[PDB]
């Protein structure tokens, strides 16, 4: 039901966990790089992660795929764009895969670096959002303060007319006494 | 002297930068001192009009800047500009304080101010150049900042705050989008700082590399040093009734770093705040049991029209005092007695302290109630406190 | 608390004479700066869209030449509340990277703070800042949490104010809480004053910090002031030739001890008051007579000014003369007097008893700013 | 006091009443009240 | 949350691990170097935009005090007019007294 979208993270032909109508390291890598799966025709088809080695030729292929895909996806080396971000993330995932095949502990170290730096990025984004929200909140507080103090202006006007009426009342009382 | 850089009308002036907090004294006060000195000494030919001689732009001889003492008349703080009258030259013109001063002023401090002002001029000149150059570059970045986000923050504020006024203040947000774009452009310039090619390309315009600065050497631990400052001194001096022996009533002790969780557990097991149920019980007893509200005299005298006869005045206050005593002295006492009997049944020293504080809390309520009644009786007599203007009229 | 990670109420120690900040749970703070605000004096200078409208703390002091220096808090009472809001905004996002919208806060204040003050920050923290929740504790009560026991009159004498807060089993005795207004701020003023007597003027802003740090480091306290006059006249050992980076031999002689002795002899500088020992004595004499026996036996010192050697020695000696032979005194001063409130506040937040203290914003709006009355006693 | 009826006697030991010796607020209130009284005892004195 | 110690220490760790990835293969080392430079550049952009948000907040902190104080003076005039109302009440009492007389 979910066609396999284009992705430089190299994968295998989709495997079967639904059929049809060795060392701890493979388990670690399979767990850490989760299979993308779709329930096609009511049977889940899980696309397993790649597990075959990479050689110099494979590194050449992945580098060339990086270079071309950046171009036909029109990424930007300068600035920040999600296209370049996700392409570099995918290439780093292939690097994680190959270094897990090479030395599992090295791959685990890459995974820890990856976790900590993306949580740093998420913290930056959330803090930016919070700062903007706080500034807009201060702006609203100012606006409603202005409203309340303009109401105070109106109350001054009311007090002024009260003074005028009371002066007129005193004048009426004095006239009545004279009468 | 030619240290003054290229000055332009469209350039940032030094008048705003002039520091009033490291400069010696006020210029108007300086002229008041000068006028007093002129009156005392009979000045008028030695230094001309009011003001001790001070340097000027030039000696009226050369294009380059010198420091020529002159004679000045007066000065107005509004325009920040002195009026002068040269000794041998009858010309009368207006000058800035940046050159004019008095010979009684410390020349060392004057030079200090001049050089720091030059440095501030250079800093502001660089900042202005960078800000102007940011405007030139184009962009292709997106702007996440949007009216959707602003309205979301509005509603998140909510209440009478959000929905009161949402009409006029939208103007600044559009310019804040341009601020976002300017920040993006500055980030791109910071990116181009990496390679020497771009750096050398931009250095051809006499612009110097200035960075905001965030990659600083991180200190080892942000926890402020504890034992770096001298360690704490505890001095104990008991008395012959509560001492321990003769000759050691001056107990001096020093302690280094103390455990956090050690004192945390001390408070937890000893303090009422440490005991969870006891804490909320103490909170509800301190807050709910507000007996200072009821007072010991009457401020509502609408049972009888004014003026008030002393007999009914005393009768109503006496009855009100008796009734308030009925609701407090025995009633609240029995209530808190039952409450204490309940709470004390579910360290020994801490429990004893807590009971002593229960007693001290009713004592505090007693003091607050009596003081409040004293002040509101004072206010009863001040209800017609004879203000000036009416002499018992 | 921390089943899924605890965002503890961050400690903002609005201290006696200086401001502290950091996460609750730490053994030491993270943000420290003075209570000074610097506003741009002129409007024609700020050109661009990266303008800073309030340089905070040491930024205000370092850039004072272009800034209007206003201290928004006096003796623990906020005078420019809007300025402190700028301080709070700067403290969080420029010294901790935290969000006041999601991070809870514990608030410090001067003892016997009028509840209107707590109400107005409560309205600012919820309407202008929108904090999730907030709880307030008395500064000295937090200080006593670092004393190791629930009882004690916190003799807090900081950088700008001095307080005596009788506390016995946690809750502070408000009737006998006394405040004195001579501290390291005035100690710096007098230390400068006795340095012009040494042939070197010290009033300039740069020279102000020159004497300020010297006061914080070289100031010891005379055990017996008259004995130190004899030491000063009969010996030059007190006279140290301290050196500054500019190059100068300041001769600090009798100045080494008379400045902190003003805490017991206030009128030497011209300030009319009684000594802190007298203030400490009368404060406990204003308490319950029975509990006094341990109150002197639980005198705890605080404040960032009080690392001065011999201050507890002189404090006890002045107490010893005042105290008759029927008493029991223990002047305590562990090396957290600069940070007892901050450490105590983190201790209090770390308690699971903090669970029954929140002021919810919905409850705040339901109950108004007086919610501080309803949750803080 | 609490201990009066916690242990249920007529115990004399109550909370220490407001001491005129050590309540400057109460003393100042007394001075203000008596000053106001003496001030308003003047106009009736000569008006009659 | 955010901690500079952890990020700088992890940067040092990855810089050291570049040696191991180069031992694995030189081209892998070059690729890790380039991606490290790019991702450091991206995190620098993120911190700069955070500082821009900081500048926004600081600027918004003092955009309103002018009018706020300028007619907090108006509020002062308001309580002045309240005192004027009290004077009006006093004079009303004085006039009603003459009415009764």
């Amino acid at each position: 039901m979910i066609p396999p979208l284009s992705s430089l993270v190299r994968y295998d032909n989709p495997v079967l966990v639904s059929t049809s109508k060795l060392t701890q390291t493979e388990d670690i890598l399979n767990s850490i790089l989760p299979p993308r799966e779709w329930t096609e025709d009511g049977q889940l088809w899980v696309q397993y992660v790649s597990s075959t080695p990479a050689t110099r030729l494979d590194v050449i292929n992945l580098q060339e795929k990086l270079d071309q895909q950046l171009q036909q996806r029109q990424a930007r080396e300068t600035g920040i764009c999600p296209i370049r971000e996700e392409l570099y993330a995918q290439t780093f995932d292939e690097l994680i895969r190959q270094v897990t095949i090479n030395c599992a502990e090295r791959g685990l170290l890459l995974l820890r670096v990856r976790d900590e730096m993306r949580m740093t990025i998420a913290a930056y984004q959330t803090l930016y959002e919070s700062a903007v929200a706080f500034g807009i909140r201060k702006a609203l507080q100012t606006e409603q303060g202005k409203s309340e103090m303009e109401s105070r202006i109106t109350q001054l006007e009311g007090d002024v007319k009260d003074l005028e009426r009371q002066v007129q009342e005193w004048k009426f009382k004095c006239e009545a006494i004279e009468k | 002297t030619g240290q003054l850089p290229v000055r332009t009308t469209t350039s940032m002036p030094l008048e705003y930068f002039d520091s009033p907090e490291m400069e010696l004294v006020q210029p108007e006060e300086r002229l008041r001192r000068a006028r007093e000195a002129a009156a005392a000494e009979g000045r008028g030919a030695d230094s001309g009009p009011v003001g001790v001689p001070g340097f000027s732009r030039y000696f009226d001889t050369s294009g380059t800047f010198m420091w020529a003492p002159c004679v000045m008349t007066d000065y107005d703080r509004g325009q920040d500009m002195y009026h002068i009258t040269w000794n041998t030259t009858g010309k009368t013109k207006w000058v800035k304080r940046l050159n004019l001063l008095f010979a009684d002023e410390n020349k060392s401090g004057f030079a200090f101010r001049l050089r720091q002002a030059r440095r501030r001029r250079d800093e502001s000149e660089g900042e202005a150049r960078y800000s102007e150059y940011v405007s030139k570059q184009p962009f292709n970045n997106i702007d996440v900042l949007d009216e959707h986000f602003k309205r979301k923050i509005f509603k998140r504020v909510g209440g009478d705050v959000t929905q009161r006024l949402a009409s006029n203040a939208h103007g600044h947000f559009e310019d804040f989008r341009a601020n976002f774009k300017h920040a993006v452009k500055s980030a791109i310039v910071d990116v181009q700082f990496r390679q020497q090619d771009a750096a050398a390309h931009l250095a051809a315009a006499n612009i110097q590399p200035v960075s905001h600065g965030s990659h600083a050497l991180v200190p080892p631990q942000g926890c402020v040093n504890l034992e770096a400052l001298p360690a704490g001194r505890v001095v104990v001096v008991n008395q012959p009734e509560h001492a321990a022996a003769e000759g050691q009533d001056w107990f001096a002790q020093d302690v280094g770093r103390e455990g956090f969780e050690l004192l945390l557990a001390d408070v937890k097991r000893g303090a009422v705040v440490g005991h969870p149920a006891l804490l909320t019980a103490l909170q509800q007893m301190y807050k709910d049991l507000d007996i200072s509200s009821m007072a010991l005299t009457v401020t509502d005298m609408r049972e009888l029209p004014l003026p008030a006869r002393l007999g009914d005045y005393a009768r109503m206050q006496r009855n009100h005092r008796e009734l308030v005593a009925d609701m407090l002295s025995s009633d609240w006492t029995i209530k808190v007695i039952a409450i204490v009997e309940r709470i004390l049944s579910g360290s020994q020293a801490a429990v004893m302290r807590f009971i002593k504080m229960v007693s001290l809390a009713m004592a505090d309520q007693l003091r607050t109630a009596v003081l409040s009644s004293i002040q509101m009786c004072c206010g009863f007599w001040k209800q017609y406190d004879v203000q000036p203007g009416d002499g018992h009229i | 608390m921390a089943d899924e990670g605890e965002v503890s109420a961050l400690v903002c120690d609005n201290g006696s004479g200086m401001v502290k900040a950091g996460f609750a749970g730490d053994d030491a703070p993270r943000a420290v700066f003075p209570s000074i605000v610097g506003r741009p004096r002129h409007t024609g200078v700020m050109v661009g869209m990266g303008q800073k409208d309030s340089y905070v703390g040491d930024e205000a002091q370092s850039k004072r030449g272009i800034l209007t220096l206003r201290y928004p808090i006096e003796h623990g009472i906020v005078t420019n509340w809007d300025d402190m809001e700028k301080i709070w905004h700067h403290t969080f996002f420029n010294e901790l990277r935290v969000a006041p919208e999601e991070h809870p806060v514990l608030l410090t204040e001067a003892p016997l703070n009028p509840k209107a003050n707590r109400e107005k920050m409560t309205q600012i923290m919820f309407e202008t800042f929108n904090v999730p929740a907030m709880y307030v504790a008395i500064q000295a009560v937090l200080s006593l949490y670092a004393s190791g026991r629930t009882t004690g009159i916190v003799l807090d004498s900081g950088d700008g104010v001095t307080h005596t807060v009788p506390i016995y089993e946690g809750y502070a005795l408000p009737h006998a809480i006394l405040r004195l207004d001579l501290a390291g701020r005035d100690l710096t003023d007098y230390l400068m004053k006795i340095l012009m007597e040494r042939g070197y003027s010290f009033t300039t802003t740069a020279e102000r910090e020159i004497v300020r740090d010297i006061k914080e480091k070289l100031c010891y306290v005379a055990l017996d002031f008259e004995q130190e006059m004899a030491t000063a006249l009969s010996s030059s050992a007190l006279e140290k030739t301290y050196e500054l980076p500019d190059g100068q031999m300041i001769t600090i002689g009798n100045e080494r001890f008379r400045c902190p002795e003003v805490l017991f002899n206030p009128n030497m500088i011209g300030m009319e008051a009684v000594g802190i020992h007298d203030t400490t004595f009368n404060s406990i004499m204003k308490c319950d007579v029975d509990i006094r026996k341990d109150l002197y036996n639980n005198i705890v010192l605080s404040g960032g000014t009080t690392m001065f050697p011999g201050i507890a020695d002189r404090m006890s000696k002045e107490i010893t003369a005042l105290a008759p032979s029927a008493m029991k005194i223990k002047v305590v001063a562990p090396p957290e007097r600069k940070y007892s409130v901050w450490i105590g506040g983190s201790i209090l937040a770390s308690l699971s008893t903090f669970q029954q203290m929140w002021i919810a914003k919905s409850e705040y709006d339901e109950s108004g700013p007086s919610i501080v009355h309803r949750k803080c006693f | 006091d609490i201990s009066v009826k916690v242990v249920n006697m007529a115990m004399e030991q109550y909370l220490a009443s407001v001491d005129p010796v050590a309540d400057p607020a109460a003393v100042a209130g007394r001075d203000l009240v008596r000053d106001i009284v003496q001030k308003n005892l003047v106009a009736p004195a000569d008006l009659v």
